[PDB]
């Protein structure tokens, strides 16, 4: 054939690959993702290039998970332990400022050792019922929730966990491909693909039934699932219009610093000032009714005309039955019943508040959120919904990674392989 | 652009975590440089050899097909011969050096 | 509201000392307590930061007339006087501004709620 | 810190007034940490205002200027009932008290 | 002649480096690196090499990793610090009579999950795990509360030995000796190159070497300076002796909560055969095995008939035969195996829950009890013997490196040295 | 044959595998990963140090390189037929082990002198 | 024509990590043998800028020393369980007479197992103990207010053996060889080295001990002479011999804390009653200060100069604090700095709870040292601060000042091998 | 460093030259960066390499050859410190053109 091997370097080819991506820009996120972002991101149109994307198997979702857990632990590790407080609590009924009672709170007295490890004193603090477990029946004696399962630590008030956009960048030798076709939906070939080095910034917002502060779908509402005919394989609905949600805790809380040891203190909840309205979230009614109807119209493209209906979660604890909204740093567990209630000016969701949480289903670990003094107001953008199937749908919930997959679905990591060969009609001259 | 013309045919197409990442970047770099050098492409983006195309790796009339195939498709087409070709390229370069220093008729 | 009941004390002729305190209607120690001097003299002055909330300090009524003192067991607190003198022949009262965190030291942003009936021994 | 206010001889009804305090110390690093209270003859003092806001569970007839040197004029003096009232420099350990004039 | 420079020359030097460990088990978790699915071996024709099993540093390196994994695996587990309390330790009864000396019923006052609450609890302990505080006052403590903390191993964590292959990094190679009569030191005239060693299970034992490979030829006696009495002799058998060990009773355990998610596991009661653990070695096999060892031993000591004696004395950790059987540590007598001059042999065996496997000053481990009964079966592949008219041999022992030298005797680690020079007829040309 | 398989071959037969031996010098959770990281860093340094020597000797990019340094019979007085046909590389490495540092120093100096002469002494004025 | 050169003799200022190089902390980490025959190259016609107060090596060494200190103490005995109420009375020594500064204190400690509450006692210094209330025998340790106290283990020495710091490949250390260099200007006689000389990491406050004496006359170095906010480092060309002592035989006990832990504490003192004192040659001291002043007046030629026997701040800085073997001395310098332009026998105090580094949250407890102790040291410099006439006072107290005075002549630079220059020729083969 | 500071024409033949991991890795990175740059330029393997880029007279006042030997490298580097990235870019562009011209102007057997 008179052909000889010609070696070429700088060949535009690649392979699917999994590598370590790095993130870029008193805030924990800002401290860790200290690396500057690209002020002028580049993008290559990749003329005549098609590619296979698979969000459900995208390793970046899992890698982002590992980074959030790791960062959380670095931040929480060098802080006060509350295990010295795992004592019997002598509790009475709910109390409040002046002639009132706060349902959901209890006034508890406890025996705390002073810093000299000999003298002992009693202290009083208010606690949420959801953070307290009764020791026996017909008894006033209680203990803190989880003193029978794990160490409880206190988050340091000095550090902010407020989400900031995080940009992920591939290391040298790697690139990130993006699907920019729109209406991509689930897995499969994308016929409009481009190359970038870094992702858009994604804020690490953690929630359950409602996905907050993400990007909006371009075009129509997109329903993403893995084999949509299944009851499992949680469905991610990505809205093209946002819904404003305003959440609040309309009362003035105070904080008491209790010394618990040689360089340690606990932050206790003291008297609460103002009216007692618990907590709640405000959603416009017409906005919700129209938004849900549009979702249904898109469900009708996957399902035949059917008896489509929405119901509240069928069971489990607050972590899966409510909207686990972080708001201002106290944790909100808001009731979505009345939101996911339909058959095919505003409404409010009643909401509960907690201080002791187990984060990403750590279970064997727990964290205590110091109380926030004064009142709290939070406004967020609902950008997507999470649904599961029984055509009855319920919010269900995910593995707490759906709040990443919903943004990372358009990105893929590939290894660049610049070396290759092909035959040519040219023999080496010597 | 870096991967621009990736979908074009050959005629045109041819024209602690941080320490781990840095080490890998270096290892990938060094492997490409060693491998190009060991075949006689040190200092070049493109070079030729004395190793013939066997026709068994691919039996296509590539002198014309070259302009109607992309690098991505080609890379898949002959991926099973990667080590064979590379081994032959290594042998070719080593033999050339042995001929250069042949004592009977040296350089 | 603590609504504390002043214990009162006998008057002395510039002699001995007193720490009568006031008995709280609810709780003890906790994190809502205060002690003050009282007089028909621009309401006298705060006597002690008998704040509970795991802390205590003297206030401005006198540099060294009394020291903050308390007993959770008695549901009561007062600064304990020493070296009584005629200048001290005045009223005293209890209050319970709620504790709060305010960076360094403290500020009584909360009002001096629950003023006691008070007592005097002049 | 120091407090005083020119509220002497405040003999009035219907029309509310108060004198502003000396506010030698602004006492307002955050949230106006200063407060007002008043007492009727033969009575304990009670909060009138705090951080220039009507005290909780006190009275509708309460107001104060948004200033360190605020005057806690009643919103109205319809009830008359003049009584001694004073501000305190709550921010200070030495929370100096005003004269407590009627 | 002229100097010629070469790169890629197939030569090497003795070298030291870190080898890769290739394989809810700790070894599997740690040695997460897969083994070579099809290991290669290249015979080096016309190559000789010098091997020395007493000095190759492969044993020392794995020692450090064995210790590191053991300790690291135990770190994220329950501490028994709060158990250092006075114990009553009265005579425990399994059934009928209170005649079992080994177990005591220890009652004590221990802090529970709430810091302001304390409870009276009890558990059964072995005599070998406790010490009397005051003679005849019936006050006892755990033996290691004298010097350090005792860590309870996690019940979910398996320390079961799995075969481990050690693999060279790029730039290094492992040379293997293929001489069946090598004896542990000196030149091998048949050498091959491998990337990874054969798999070795990290089995820890004393006196007898268990679950190793067998000698290719006849019994090989390997020792440094065999004529000295200051050296340990490793005897590598060419046939395995089957040994079976058991604890013939059903143990039931309790759980005492001592903190916010932490609990102590301990014997509650034992139902079954009240006797101690037993090990069974076939008699005919043992006598044949020993006779065969002696026939080869006579080549080093061709004199008066050899006497085999029991171990000389010292702590139980060095005088008896230790067993890593399941989760319980067996301390078995060898008397009757080493009482001779040159159908089953039943040996009594004690069990302990508190051990110090690596004789570390700062460490102690508590083994949670096995619920139910245990049967342990193994291959005796060799012996660790010491020597001290005729010769006297005893089932003595070393530092547990013997356990690894016995497999890692045929391997050497070398570094590749690609550069060198040689004379030629060719001078560099000017061009 | 592969990797060190040619190690026992004669000096002449050996080297038909220089490429193989050279490519095999490159590599293609917790604390134990640090020891592995350290090993990788050192492997890179060793590779580069050999490349630095080839650079300074003027042998960069070649597996077989000649120089302008004559062979000193002091280092070895054997002829080429013995050296290339009977002797192996392991034996040779031992035979002249005490001259390696001399030859390397000479190679560096020779290359520097060559470069000194190659350098253009302002021909263009 | 652009000619490209590689290996070009150019360097730039740079900051990197220097090598630690070379039962003993310093030896454990700085465990790499030094160059047995250091080389040095004189750079003819080269001038370079050195600046003592901008020299990052001072700060780097400081951070590394702190790390070495903590790393050494970490794997040792905690004294946490001893932060209990103590019952203290007056201690006596030698005779029935009370020895001032020592108190005889008892306490209830667990020791073996649990619930023993064994009554133990020890002698303590008043400087380490704070009274709990008025008119009371009850006391607590001073660090109970902030943190745990770590006992230093006798097994390890902290002796300041000299360390030579070495630059990494790609870097070099430039040295100033001007005998009268003032610390901020250009040095007109410089050379290049790879390692610094051996600098002993000596810890002191007001006086600089065991350094290298000036090559020239006494050199007075400060960032700014005029600015009274700056520290003046006086570098002497002649040393002062200092002999300090604790003239008594201490006997110590060992109090079991728990398994693996024990407290070392003073049992009794037999010997002199004076706790400590120090011998400074009278003639040397008087002449030394006069010489400093004669030089000080060329910077401050104003009226008269006086050295006032005064200092401010607490005991850690108002005195001369230094280690004596493993002992901690606090000597009164009022007997030294008292002059306007045999031996001094200064009184000295001893303290055991040392807040080394003056950091909040850390303390170390110095075990008692048995028998009697003497130390000899060389004053090689002084630290002064100031403000018609001018008043100077002992200053210092900042540990970095003790190192700045030795590293003053060294600078770290990065080597930059590439550069270009114009030539006559174009590449010949194109 | 070795000898340094001499007037540039005297520099001929003088061209003869967890924290621990970070230091070693960076030393490697710096080494390779210089080699990569010499690599893109037609300079790999050389101490001295000649270009196809004229010196641009706009950069400094070139008093013929005197500028090449009237100071050492330290002052020279300062004089043209603001052109280094320009010169390097020009050298890359020129070599890139050379690579394209050799690629197209194939000889071969
Ligand atoms: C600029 O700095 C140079 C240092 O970088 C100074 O050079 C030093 O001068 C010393 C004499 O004054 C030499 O001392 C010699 O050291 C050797 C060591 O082995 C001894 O044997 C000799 O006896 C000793 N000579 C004498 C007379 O004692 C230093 O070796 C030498 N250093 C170097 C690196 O050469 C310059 O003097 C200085 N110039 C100015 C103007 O100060
Ligand atoms: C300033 O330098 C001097 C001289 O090196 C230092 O003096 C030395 O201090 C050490 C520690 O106290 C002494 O070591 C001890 O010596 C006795 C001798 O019997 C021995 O039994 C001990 O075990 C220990 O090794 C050393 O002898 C002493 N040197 C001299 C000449 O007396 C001084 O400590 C340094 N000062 C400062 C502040 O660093
Ligand atoms: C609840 O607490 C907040 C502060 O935590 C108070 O906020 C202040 O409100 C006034 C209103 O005029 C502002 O002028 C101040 O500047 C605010 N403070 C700060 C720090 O911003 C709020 O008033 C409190 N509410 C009640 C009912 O007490
Ligand atoms: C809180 O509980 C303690 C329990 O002893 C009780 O004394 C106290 O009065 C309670 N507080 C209130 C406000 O009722
Ligand atoms: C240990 O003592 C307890 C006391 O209640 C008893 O119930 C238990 O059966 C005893 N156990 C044994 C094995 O003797
Ligand atoms: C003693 O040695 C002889 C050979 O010298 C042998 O035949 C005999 O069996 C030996 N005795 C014993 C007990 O082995
Ligand atoms: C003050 O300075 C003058 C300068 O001439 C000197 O003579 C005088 O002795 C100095 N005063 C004192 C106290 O030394
Ligand atoms: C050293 O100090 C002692 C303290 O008692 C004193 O007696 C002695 O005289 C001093 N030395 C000199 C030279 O004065």
């Amino acid at each position: 054939e008179n052909l000889w091997v010609t070696v070429y370097y700088g060949v535009p080819v690649w392979k699917d690959a999994e590598t370590t991506l790095f993130c870029a820009s008193h805030n924990v996120w800002a401290t860790h993702c200290c690396v500057p972002t690209d002020p002028n991101p580049q993008e290559i149109v990749l003329e005549n290039v098609t590619e296979n994307f698979n969000m459900w198997k995208n390793n970046m979702v899992e890698q982002m998970h590992e980074d959030i857990i790791s960062l959380w632990d670095q931040s929480l590790k060098p802080c006060v332990k509350l295990t010295p407080l795992c004592v019997t609590l002598n509790c009475t009924n709910a109390t409040a400022s002046n002639s009132s009672i706060i349902e959901g709170m209890k006034n508890c007295s406890f025996n705390i050792t002073t810093e000299l490890r000999d003298k002992r004193e009693k202290k009083n603090a208010l606690f949420y019922k959801l953070d307290i477990v009764q020791l026996d029946g017909n008894s006033s004696q209680y203990r803190l929730i989880n003193c029978n399962t794990s160490a409880i630590t206190q988050a340091c008030p000095k550090v902010s966990f407020e989400p900031i956009p995080i940009h992920y960048c591939a290391p040298a030798g790697f690139a990130i491909l993006k699907c920019n076709n729109k209406t991509f939906t689930g897995t499969g070939p994308c016929n409009n693909v481009s190359t970038v080095q870094c992702t858009h910034g994604i804020k690490p917002v953690v929630s359950t039934q409602l996905l907050l502060n993400g990007s909006l779908a371009e075009g129509e509402i997109i329903i993403r699932s893995e084999n949509i005919t299944d009851n499992g394989k949680t469905i991610l609905v990505h809205l093209n219009e946002s819904v404003k949600i305003e959440c609040t805790r309309p009362n003035n809380k105070t904080r008491t610093s209790i010394r618990i040891g040689p360089g340690q203190a606990f932050y206790a909840t003291g008297q609460v000032i103002g009216d007692i309205r618990e907590a709640y979230c405000n959603i416009s009614e017409s906005t919700w009714n129209e938004t849900l109807g549009k979702v249904v119209k898109q469900l009708r493209k996957h399902f035949p005309h059917k008896n489509i209906t929405f119901q509240p979660s069928s069971g489990g604890d607050l972590e899966v039955t409510t909207h686990s909204f972080n708001c201002g740093g106290e944790f909100f567990y808001c009731n979505t019943s009345g939101l996911f209630n339909s058959t095919w000016d505003s409404i409010t969701l009643p909401c509960r508040i907690k201080q002791i949480i187990n984060m990403w289903q750590e279970v064997g670990r727990a964290m205590y959120a110091p109380p926030i003094q004064g009142n709290i107001t939070c406004v967020s953008n609902i950008t997507g919904l999470i649904l599961t199937r029984d055509e009855t749908f319920r919010p269900g919930g995910g593995d707490m990674r759906d709040n990443w997959r919903s943004e990372l679905y358009k990105y893929k990591v590939v290894k660049i392989e610049p070396l290759g060969v092909a035959p040519t009609a040219c023999k080496r001259r010597v | 652009g870096f991967l621009g013309a990736a979908g074009s045919t050959m005629g045109a197409a041819s024209m602690i975590k941080q320490l781990q990442a840095r080490v890998l970047a270096v290892e990938h770099y060094l492997r490409d440089q060693q491998l190009l050098g060991i075949w006689g492409c040190s200092g070049k983006l493109i070079c030729t050899t004395n190793v013939p195309w066997n026709s068994t790796w691919s039996n296509k009339t590539l002198s014309e097909i070259w302009d109607n195939m992309t690098w991505l498709q080609w890379d898949k087409e002959i991926s099973n011969y990667t080590q064979i070709i590379y081994g032959l390229l290594e042998e070719s370069q080593n033999q050339q050096e042995k001929n250069e220093t042949d004592n009977l008729t040296c350089d | 509201x603590x609504x504390x009941x002043x214990x009162x004390x006998x008057x002395x002729x510039x002699x001995x000392x007193x720490x009568x305190x006031c008995x709280x209607x609810x709780x003890x120690x906790x994190x809502x307590x205060x002690w003050x001097x009282x007089x028909x003299x621009x309401x006298x002055x705060x006597x002690x930061x008998x704040x509970x909330x795991x802390x205590x300090x003297x206030x401005x009524x006198x540099x060294x007339x009394x020291x903050x003192x308390x007993x959770x067991x008695x549901x009561x607190x007062x600064x304990x006087x020493x070296x009584x003198x005629x200048x001290x022949x005045x009223x005293x009262x209890c209050x319970x501004x709620x504790x709060x965190x305010x960076x360094x030291x403290x500020x009584x942003x909360x009002x001096x709620x629950x003023w006691x009936x008070x007592x005097x021994x002049x």
